[PDB]
């Protein structure tokens, strides 16, 4: 895999990974504003040999108390093909390089409870669960979720 | 305004609003009138607007009107001039003038004017967000092609920029890349002080690259390999590449290489070709790593692989390793390994690996004759019984029902995969043979709502993107908007809409259409951007000649005309020269070159003023073919082929069509046209061809390579067939 910065037009070539039934497709002005206000949180894996997106990662910054910052994670996907060799895991590791992720106090991010599976991703990567949220078209937003976090340095 | 609106939605109580709103007053009301002039009659309504142009119009809604109307009757010049002339005249407004200047102007993406505005707005501005605008807006440019000007252009832009240091963020720095050189790159990029974004870190090690600097490039990739963390297969090439050419020995470079993961294991192969050595064993140690994970095939499948590594073809206990090793063999009979592991296991969400070895089979056994189409439609079903979000196989279930009548069974498949937003602009094709029926068409106005609600969306975006020095990601915002304004998915939206608006007798609907394609007129005689997903069904396979969804461009466009024409107004003569010049260069079957030669000769009798020797002759070829004994070439030689309910369609489609123009222009001979296209119905009905569908179907032997059930499929296809031929028929 190789890491690239995410472009508006990667939509038009984004199926293999957002026809996953998992996956949502978002407005275009929902992606775009996260190219507007954190360019540098939304990039993609790519292969060799043609520069396929074998996954994305969509993530920002928000303020609170706002003294105090932390990122936030709102999308990872990896295409089926390039699945289970830690690449979702190198997606949310490398926010961690990133120096204006550096600058906030933590990562967090919402797993759904019912998601043994993500919980289990993000505790190897070693987020932790702290607080369970209540919730309130691919994913039922009504289930109750762990908001996640990992200390920064 | 509100007595605008009524003028613009036509038409006499228009006329005399205006005349008596402008009886009280200014400039606004007079650029009114001349525009239902020009609804009217046009060579006054311009004569007037140039009147007006030379008054200096100082409001902002009148200029955007007059430039507005200027740019629709092809003269830039004074569209543009209006602006100007009230910046030159009132340059304290110039900011307010310009955004919306350059607000309007974004839907036409004339970066000559983007430039313009930003070179006024840059002069009698005091931002350096501005300048960056106005800089940026030279690349946009540079990005068409007048070689000419390319050299002023990026002497332009490289000096504003210039102006602007020292820089404070990564988006100017991005900014000013634009417009220098490989060497000048470099040495720029090396002085930063502030951290580079990953954009530039790229493209400083390109320069690099480029510029021979492989010393630097070598000492920079190692820093981010081996310092950073950031574990990247082409900053890993790159490294080993710099290293090379520098002097470094292969085993200098291979000792650093200690962890095995899935980039170094690679990159052993990658280091092996660099320094002419053998590939094998490097191959055979990424195999032993990596052949149970799904990847292992499409890494090393992009090498030439040694005759001796996939001579280990002998006799496996995972199922992936046994897929990597069907796929290097490539071996096309693989129920054995499907009966192995029919069984869904694992994730819930997650797709059964057996289902790409029989996709694979699926592929290459199919021939399109309706039996194969048939039997493998009934092994994708029982394969998504196990593996239910298989979007792949879903996908392909709609091609081999796109070959079909069976126009009933392809929006369930379609809806379940929770196609959304932009997805409908690159998978709405596979709705192509789906039915006229008023739930379709709802749901084709809800894909046609997507449309209004991502044209706000991206234009939004590029105010947004601009607003905020996002550089970076801007042409990008722009170029969605340009492949978005005039896709084929759209037209083919619209064109589907229109198509079964008529067919049912839903007029609801289709008064909004109509003034979109009068409003669009000069994108519906244009060539329109394609940005379908042909592609999504194929990954991991290799692309073959099969079966595709039947698509038919040309038609789309000259649906849109006829639709335009038949709701024309003034004069349609243009309109069918474009049509005929298409018609003359389509590419069409033999009843579809009839089709639109019957469209021809009737829009031509209808919406123009013939002799009568002209309207006899055009008259005569619809008198002698409309008749069933001539439209039976619709009909396909394979009654199962879905050819046969498109063609049907149309004709439906076209009577509908004829029935309209006879009520808005009656004659004699529309009125036998309305009288020959009578029996049809009947005609058609006699033809039987249901019947002999389900009797092909009932004589079709099937011996499956796996135990399904083939009754219940044949059943749903039989109805499916019977319920949209039918309603076909008596719509005739
Ligand atoms: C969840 C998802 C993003 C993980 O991606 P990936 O690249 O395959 O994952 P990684 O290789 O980095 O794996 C990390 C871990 O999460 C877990 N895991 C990830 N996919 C798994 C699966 N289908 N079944 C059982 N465990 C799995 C493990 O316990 C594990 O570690 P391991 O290396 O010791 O096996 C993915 O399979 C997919 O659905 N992509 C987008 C959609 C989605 O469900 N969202 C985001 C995550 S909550």
């Amino acid at each position: 895999t190789s890491i690239k910065p995410f472009q508006m037009e990667d939509l038009f070539e984004l199926n293999p990974v957002n026809l996953d039934p998992l996956t949502e497709n978002f407005n275009v002005s929902f992606y775009s504003q996260y190219l507007i206000e954190w360019p540098q949180l939304f990039y993609k894996s790519v292969e060799t040999p043609n520069g396929q997106a074998s996954g994305y990662m969509m993530a920002k910054t928000e303020g609170q108390l706002k003294k105090e910052w932390h990122t936030h994670i709102t999308a990872v996907t990896v295409l089926d093909q390039y699945r289970r060799i830690g690449l979702a895991s190198k997606l949310c590791l490398e926010l961690e390089n990133l120096t204006q992720v550096k600058d906030t106090l933590f990562i967090d991010l919402f797993v759904k409870v019912t998601n043994t599976l993500g919980r289990i991703l993000y505790e190897k990567l070693g987020y932790s669960v702290f607080r369970r949220v209540v919730g309130y078209n691919k994913i039922d937003d009504s289930v109750d979720a762990f908001d996640m976090r990992k200390l920064l340095p | 305004e509100i007595i605008d609106f009524i003028d613009q939605g036509n038409t006499y109580a228009q006329s005399l609003i205006t005349k008596k709103l402008a009886k009280s007053p200014l400039f606004y009301h007079v650029l009114q009138n001349e525009i239902h002039l020009k609804s009217g009659q046009r060579e006054l309504a311009i004569k007037k607007n140039l009147e007006l142009l030379n008054r200096y119009p100082n409001d902002p809604l009148t200029i955007e009107k007059l430039s507005d109307f200027f740019s629709k009757m092809e003269m830039e010049k004074e569209s543009s001039l209006v602006y100007e002339n009230a910046i030159k005249k009132y340059p304290v407004s110039t900011e307010t003038l310009c955004l919306s200047w350059f607000d309007n102007s974004i839907e036409k993406y004339d970066f000559k004017v983007f430039n313009r505005i930003f070179m006024y707005l840059n002069k009698n501005g005091k931002s350096r967000l501005h300048t960056l605008w106005y800089a940026f807006s030279f690349h946009l440019l540079l990005q068409e092609g007048e070689t000419d000007k390319a050299s002023l252009y990026n002497s332009l832009g490289k000096k504003l920029m210039e102006g602007l240091q020292p820089f404070e963020n990564t988006q100017e720095i991005y900014v000013y890349t634009l417009f220098l050189s490989s060497k000048e790159i470099e040495q720029v990029l090396s002085g930063v002080t502030l951290p580079l974004d990953l954009e530039l870190k790229l493209l400083y090690m390109k320069a690099m690259k480029e510029n021979a600097s492989f010393e630097a490039l070598h000492a920079y990739t190692e820093k981010l390999l081996f310092k950073e963390k950031f574990d990247d297969f082409d900053t890993w090439k790159l490294w080993i590449l710099s290293g090379k050419e520098i002097g470094k020995s292969f085993e200098e470079l291979d000792q650093k290489l200690t962890l095995p993961t899935r980039n170094i294991s690679l990159l052993k192969i990658e280091l092996d070709i660099l320094y002419s050595r053998n590939i094998e064993t490097s191959v055979e140690n990424y195999y032993q790593k990596f052949n149970t994970k799904l990847c292992c095939y499409a890494d090393l499948s992009q090498y030439e692989l040694p005759t001796s590594f996939i001579g280990s073809l002998k006799n496996e206990e995972n199922l992936i390793t046994v897929v990597n090793n069907r796929k290097f063999v490539n071996q096309t009979d693989n129920w054995d390994v499907y009966e192995r592991f029919s069984t869904k296991e694992g994730a819930e969400y997650d797709s059964n690996p057996v289902n790409e070895l029989t996709l694979r089979t699926i592929v290459s056994d199919l021939d399109s004759s309706p039996q194969n189409t048939i039997k493998n439609i009934v092994l994708l079903k029982h394969l998504l019984e196990q593996d239910k979000y298989n979007y792949k196989l879903k996908l392909w279930l709609m091609k081999l029902y796109s070959q079909l009548n069976t126009n009933d069974l392809i929006f369930p498949i379609y809806n379940g995969l929770k196609i959304r937003m932009t997805q409908h602009e690159t998978l709405n094709y596979y709705l192509t043979t789906t039915n006229p029926s008023k739930i379709n068409l709802d749901a084709w106005v809800d894909i046609y709502r997507f449309y209004l609600t991502s044209k706000q969306e991206i234009k939004e975006s590029i105010i947004q993107g601009f607003d905020n020095g996002v550089f970076n990601k801007l042409e990008g915002f722009i170029n969605f908007s340009k492949r978005m304004q005039n896709s084929i998915s759209l037209n083919f939206t619209v064109a589907k809409i229109l198509q079964i608006s008529t067919i049912l007798g839903t007029d609801g609907y289709l008064n909004y259409f109509i003034h979109y394609l009068k409003t669009n007129e000069a994108l519906i005689v244009s060539d329109y951007t394609d940005n379908r997903d042909f592609k999504s069904e194929w990954n991991g396979l290799e692309k073959i000649d099969c079966i595709d969804v039947p698509v038919n461009d040309v038609a789309t466009k000259l649906k849109l005309l006829v639709y335009s024409i038949v709701f024309e107004d003034q004069d349609a003569s243009r309109l069918l020269k474009v049509f005929n010049k298409i018609t003359s260069n389509a590419k069409f079957s033999v009843f579809d070159n009839l089709l639109y030669k019957l469209y021809f000769n009737l829009l031509k009798i209808t919406k123009t003023k013939l002799n009568p020797q002209e309207t006899q002759s055009l008259y005569n070829y619809l008198q002698k073919n409309l008749k069933t004994d001539k439209l039976k070439i619709l009909i396909p030689e394979n009654l199962l082929s879905g050819e046969l309910t498109q063609n049907l369609t149309n004709l439906v489609e076209f009577i509908k069509i004829v029935k309209l123009l006879a009520k808005r222009h009656p004659s004699s001979y529309m009125n036998q046209l309305v009288n020959l296209v009578k029996p049809f119905g009947k005609e058609f009905k006699n033809l039987k061809l249901v019947q002999r569908q389900h009797e092909i179907i009932d004589s079709m032997d099937f011996e499956p390579p796996i135990s399904v059930d083939i009754s219940q499929t044949k059943l749903e296809i039989k109805s499916s067939i019977e319920d949209c031929v039918v309603a076909l028929l008596n719509s005739l």
